[PDB]
């Protein structure tokens, strides 16, 4: 149940599990989330901007315990330490990529812990 | 037991005599 | 002169002889829950949410449509009224699907500000949940007629102020629906002004549809200038 | 109760079931003393029903001698009308459709007579369309004597003489309760009003009217004719009169009969004529009413009389007066679930307790007859029955928990072994 | 111009207090003393609503299709 | 009523209704409101003329020791026509009892 | 089932009989004028009588006749039971299965009908005109699980009548509109007599 790097998950063959229900935003204590949504032309709503202020992020992890469709996951990898302040502000196209550098690391920890919570 | 002949019910006697009616107004 | 002292929870107040129990209890600074009622509309009673236990009676009455006789004791909080406001608002929270991640009235729906304060704790149904289909009317009214708890509030508005006789009630029992039988569009003046009246998020705005949730705005009052009446 | 009778004789309110059923010449009972009854004042007729005390055999009391005199303004500016129901909403009543079968002239007498108590303008009667062959005879009776100038608009002896019009529904519901029929006669869908506006003789069609049953005004000529001190001959001081009964279920002759108040069920059902099931030594689950009176087993109910308070001394009263049994072949939970299944197809849909609350019970009663999972579901089902009594508007809300709650009583292992047997079946 | 955030000057911009009434509403704006402007409380009509008059003999107040 | 509801008691609600009553009886010079909390707490509203002697009275006694000054705080309340609210909190060592002193004031 | 019209016959069209336009005058003269305004229950029934089943343009026909909004016509015929919107057959027959009719062994007057005829349960015939549904609450549970037809009722139904009423209607007969056997008048049967006499001295009305 160790916390760490943020990442986003998706369904079997890619679906963007996020539904942009904004609940992770309203419980972030540092307001590191900022989301602008829009009806995509297919009809189902998705995201346009998606931000995690990894500077401001105080790691209360409540985003992991607030999503109903279980989208955002604190991925257990402490690999970090870049060289600018201008880099750690994660946009969306880090996070889906960062959520897809691995999934079997993530998908086994949820599946061993979801019975408790 | 006859599916038709409602004019015997409606238009034969009940149209000959209503009576009268006055029926009020109620225009509104 | 021309009044009756009615002891609302054992406390006198003088109303006109012929007003409502709702306006009496709202005068002394209380809220009874309101679903099948609106002040700017007519009065029906087919939600049956306002139920107060009147004193010196075994039965329970509804405060929407009845006058007030010689001074009663309108016992608002009892050990039976809370066996009624829990009671009715357990049924209609069953035959309803699990929305509000995506229901666009998600910060102000009246199944969401009544259901914390009044009502029960868990559910016991435990399978069911009928699911009707939707349609389109005009390019302004985003239309999910599934949710549609049949409070008959949009329906009377066609016979009310907007005089377009367009809507109706199609069905019987569990299965009735609200929309127009044929695919006639509904658009005139005031035709986009129904989506405030619909007390749940079954009706919403088409261009606004998927933008932002209503706890992030900053409400500042102003005036519009596109007409001479302001 | 008297001398426990309630007998069956010729001195009843019926002319003849076999004498002549078409139009006739009004031989013995019809139009005997026509002008002499209406020549007296309404105060002679108001309170004359108090000599009878006819509660009204629709299924509830509140006798017709009170609702016609009291709850009746003289006039304000608007006319008054009469609504005589004829449709049978309860399952297996059959008390109607036989009165109009062979006695068409008896009902036309008490129409002007009972209307003279109100001073109403005209007479509107409502018949189900599905009873289509029998309803054709009714206008023939209007062709018989009304078209013969016996009635209207000055016949006979006074200016008070008026008409009778016939309407038909299609598949309606407003038999089961009033104030929807006065709405449906306008042309609206049939979603009934709230019960205390202004109730039905203050707020009606466009003007306050009265609603009665068939025998609420069919016995009104002869109870004004024979009178007494005879209308209270059977029964206790509470109830009075001689009502028509109907026998169905498991019997040698499922048929109608005539009796009066305060007769016990062991002698009432087994007489006329046979008890073709186990008349004893069967289960013989009896139903006192049409549908709103639940099952009573083989206990002292058979010796319990048919007073209104005797079944109130039992678990449920019954004023619809229908007799059906379930002795040997009938499964208890199988038949009653089809009674609950019935109410899905006749609920209106206005009240949020009624709508979506009946089909709460529909999906779970189909789960018990199948035989299913663990108990304490019964008590949760029992609380729902304790949650819809006075929340709806019509008596269907009362007619939906009373068969359910009476099944909770008197039958604990009705399914406590059956659903265990399915639990034994999967195990 | 790096994200599109609503960064800003205007250092106050978020200060709402909870007053009790109109009486001490003015008395707080003057005690520290900067300019202001006051609205007025709007309470609606009481008003006359009565079921039963929705079924008429000659009036116009008559509902249908319920 | 049930489990998962805090079980209140009446013994401490009795004596704290008893003890603080004769406090206003023996100094009706400074005390302007006394109230008992529904969970065994006490407020003694005091106009700040008696800011020193009432403390000095609770500084020492034989029926009230109260020599453990725990908490001085400060609470602002706008829309009161006297804004601020100095609130003490002191502890009896020998008796295990909490009591607070609410003294209003203004700025100047 | 579904209750809508996705536009197959918007304008069929349909007209009324010149014999039937004059019958409206008897109907309108019944109601009090001004509030008369809606005689839609016998009139739209009479449109069902002329056609057999009515299209949505038949609904729109009578709306101009009685000046109601046409939406107030859709409320009626989609509520009641006897009105029909889908196309129907010539003979509409009903198995009156009710809970006391269940106690009179409605299973016999259940199937062995579909095997006899060749149809499905609750279903019209595949060929032309037989349509079979089930109804409740039409009077006599005191008879057998009886059979309703278009203009009469068939009391005392039985598996012989299953071999008869289906059979005689395929041939085009009228199989006994009433109780085909037993008691022709549904009499008490041991109390059917009740000493049939003049009713014991009429003339008690002095009072
Ligand atoms: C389940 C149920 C079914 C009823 N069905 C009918 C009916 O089919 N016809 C009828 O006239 N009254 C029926 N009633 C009773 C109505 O309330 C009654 O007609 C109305 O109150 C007038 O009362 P009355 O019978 O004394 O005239 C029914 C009542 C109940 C509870
Ligand atoms: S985690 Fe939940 S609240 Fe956050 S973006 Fe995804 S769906 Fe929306
Ligand atoms: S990780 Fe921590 S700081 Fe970031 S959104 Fe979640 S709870 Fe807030
Ligand atoms: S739109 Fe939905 S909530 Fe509004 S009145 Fe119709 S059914 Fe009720
Ligand atoms: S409208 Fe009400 S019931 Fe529907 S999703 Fe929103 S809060 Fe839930
Ligand atoms: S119980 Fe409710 S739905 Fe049923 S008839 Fe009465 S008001 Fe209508
Ligand atoms: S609140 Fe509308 S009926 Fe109870
Ligand atoms: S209910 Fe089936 S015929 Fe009487």
């Amino acid at each position: 149940r160790f916390r760490g790097e943020h990442a986003l998950r998706r369904y079997p063959s890619g679906e963007e599990r996020c539904i942009a229900c904004k609940l992770c935003e309203a419980v972030c204590p540092a307001q590191a989330i900022t989301i602008e949504a829009e009806p995509r032309a297919d009809g189902s709503r998705r995201t346009t901007r998606y931000d995690i202020d990894m500077t401001k992020c105080i790691y209360c992890g409540f985003c992991q315990e607030a999503c109903p469709v279980d989208a955002i996951v604190e991925g257990p990898n402490f690999e970090f330490s870049t060289e600018t302040h201008e880099e750690l502000l994660y946009n969306k196209e880090k996070l889906l990529n960062n959520g897809d550098k691995w999934e079997a690391e993530i998908a086994a920890n949820i599946q061993a812990d979801y019975l408790y919570r | 037991y006859s599916t038709y002949t409602f004019l015997d019910l409606n238009l034969d006697l009940s149209k000959f005599r209503m009576p009268q009616p006055s029926s009020g107004r109620e225009s509104p | 002169s021309n009044l009756i002292e009615v002891f609302v929870d054992g406390q006198s107040v003088m109303v006109e002889p012929g007003t409502t129990v709702l306006q009496a209890c709202e005068k002394v600074g209380m809220q009874i829950p309101r679903f099948c009622y609106h002040e700017r509309l007519s009065v029906a009673g087919n939600c049956r949410m306002c139920l107060v236990e009147i004193e010196k009676a075994p039965k329970v009455v509804a405060a929407c449509a009845m006058p007030v006789m010689k001074g009663w004791n309108i016992l608002t909080n009892s050990e039976k009224t809370k066996k009624a406001r829990e009671g009715v608002m357990e049924f209609l929270l069953a035959n309803h699907p699990l929305d509000c991640p995506i229901c666009d009235q998600g910060g102000e729906c009246d199944l969401q500000d009544q259901s914390m304060m009044f009502g029960s704790d868990r559910s016991r149904f435990l399978e069911g949940k009928r699911a009707v289909e939707d349609k389109n009317i005009g390019p302004l009214v985003k239309t999910i007629m599934t949710r549609c708890i049949q409070c008959t509030r949009c329906i009377r508005f066609a016979s009310e102020i907007a005089g377009v006789d367009d809507l109706g009630t199609t069905g019987r029992g569990n299965d009735m629906q609200v929309g127009t039988y044929i695919e006639k569009m509904f658009m005139s003046e005031l035709s986009g002004n129904i989506i405030d009246i619909c007390p749940v998020g079954a009706l919403t705005s088409k261009p606004y549809a998927f933008t932002a949730r209503p706890w992030e705005t900053r409400k500042t009052e102003s005036i519009d200038v596109m007409d001479a009446v302001g | 109760f008297g001398s426990l009778k309630d007998e069956d004789r010729i001195f009843t309110n019926l002319y003849g079931r076999h004498d002549w059923r078409l139009k006739g010449a009004q031989s013995r009972g019809d139009w005997y003393k026509t002008k002499e009854i209406l020549l007296k004042g309404p105060d002679w007729i108001l309170g004359e029903v108090k000599t009878s005390g006819l509660r009204g055999r629709g299924g509830a009391g509140f006798p017709t001698g009170l609702k016609w005199s009291f709850m009746n303004k003289p006039s304000d500016g608007r006319p008054k009308y009469l609504v005589v129901n004829a449709d049978e909403g309860e399952p297996g009543t059959c008390k109607d459709r036989e009165i109009i079968r062979h006695d068409p002239h008896k009902l036309v007498e008490g129409c002007l007579v009972g209307g003279r108590a109100m001073g109403a303008r005209a007479a509107y009667i409502y018949i189900r369309g599905e009873f289509y062959n029998e309803a054709s005879n009714l206008q023939v009776a209007i062709r018989e004597a009304y078209e013969a100038g016996l009635i209207g608009k000055n016949a006979c002896g006074s200016g008070y003489d008026f008409d009778v019009f016939v309407v038909r529904g299609a598949g309606a519901y407003i038999c089961g309760e009033e104030t929807a029929l006065i709405e449906s006669i306008e042309g609206k869908q049939g979603k009934p009003r709230l019960k205390p506006p202004f109730p039905a003789d203050v707020g009606v069609f466009g003007c306050p009217t009265t609603v009665a049953n068939v025998e609420t005004v069919a016995v009104s000529p002869t109870i004004c004719r024979r009178g007494g001190a005879w209308f209270a001959s059977f029964g206790r001081e509470r109830n009075s009169g001689t009502k028509l009964f109907n026998i169905s279920g498991h019997v040698n002759n499922p048929c109608t009969v005539e009796e009066e108040m305060s007769v016990p069920l062991k002698e009432l059902i087994e007489k006329h004529a046979g008890g073709v099931t186990g008349g004893w030594d069967n289960l013989l689950a009896v139903i006192p009413g049409g549908s709103s009176t639940p099952l009573i087993p083989k206990s002292v109910c058979e010796t319990v009389l048919m007073d209104f308070d005797a079944l109130i001394q039992a678990q449920t009263g019954l004023g619809t007066a229908a007799v059906i049994v379930m002795d040997r072949s009938t499964d208890i939970v199988k038949a009653i679930a089809r009674l609950i299944e019935f109410y899905k197809h006749e609920s209106c849909g206005q009240c949020t307790p009624c709508r979506e609350g009946v089909d709460w019970m529909n999906k779970v009663m189909a789960r018990f007859v199948r035989g299913d999972a663990r108990p304490a579901e019964i008590d949760s089902l029992w609380e729902i029955s304790k949650q819809i009594e006075g929340h709806t508007i019509c008596a269907l809300g009362d007619g939906a928990a009373w068969p359910v709650q009476g099944l909770i009583r008197h039958f604990r292992p009705e399914l406590e072994e059956r659903m265990q047997q399915f639990a034994q079946q999967h195990q | 111009p790096l994200m599109g955030w609503a960064s800003t000057a205007d250092p106050l911009s978020n200060l709402v207090l909870t007053f009790s009434t109109k009486e001490d509403a003015v008395a707080f704006a003057e005690k520290n003393g900067w300019s202001y402007d006051v609205e007025e409380r709007k309470v609606p009509k009481p008003k006359s609503k009565s079921y039963g008059a929705n079924f008429s003999w000659n009036k116009r107040t008559r509902v249908s299709t319920k | 009523t049930r489990p998962t509801v805090r079980p209140r008691n009446d013994v401490a609600h009795k004596q704290l209704s008893a003890f603080g009553e004769y406090v206003a009886e023996i100094l009706p010079k400074y005390v302007q409101q006394v109230q008992v909390s529904c969970f065994n707490e006490l407020e003694i509203c005091i106009h700040p003329d008696g800011v020193i002697p009432v403390l000095t009275f609770l500084r020492d006694h034989s029926n009230a020791q109260f020599k453990s000054l725990a908490d001085l705080t400060a609470v602002d309340i706008p829309t009161r026509q006297n804004r601020f609210e100095i609130v003490y909190n002191l502890l009896s060592l020998r008796f295990n009892s909490r009591i607070r002193v609410k003294t209003y004031t203004d700025e100047l | 089932v579904h209750r809508d019209t996705p536009e197959n016959n918007p304008e069929t069209p349909f007209d009324f009989t010149p014999e039937n336009y004059k019958r409206i005058e008897a109907i309108v003269k019944n109601y009090p004028e001004g509030h008369k305004a809606a005689a839609v229950l016998p009139v739209l029934d009479l449109a069902q009588r002329q056609n057999g089943w009515l299209p949505i343009s038949a609904m729109n026909k009578v709306a101009e006749i009685l000046q109601v909004p046409p939406m107030r016509v859709y409320e009626v015929a989609t509520f009641y039971t006897m009105y029909n919107r889908k196309p129907v057959g010539k003979y509409h027959i009903q198995v009156c299965t009710t809970t006391p009719c269940m106690l009179r062994n409605s299973d016999s007057i259940l199937e062995a009908i579909q095997k006899k005829l060749g149809i499905k349960v609750g279903e019209t015939t595949p060929d032309k005109l037989f349509t079979l549904i089930e109804v409740e609450c039409l009077g006599a549970c005191v008879n057998a699980p009886m059979v309703q037809i278009n203009d009469n009722y068939y009391e005392d139904l039985t598996p012989k009548d299953i071999e008869e009423i289906i059979d005689e209607l395929k041939a085009g007969k009228i199989p006994k509109p009433g109780p085909r056997s037993g008691r022709f008048s549904c009499e008490p049967a041991g109390g059917l007599t009740s000493l049939t006499e003049p009713p014991k001295g009429p003339g008690f009305g002095v009072q």
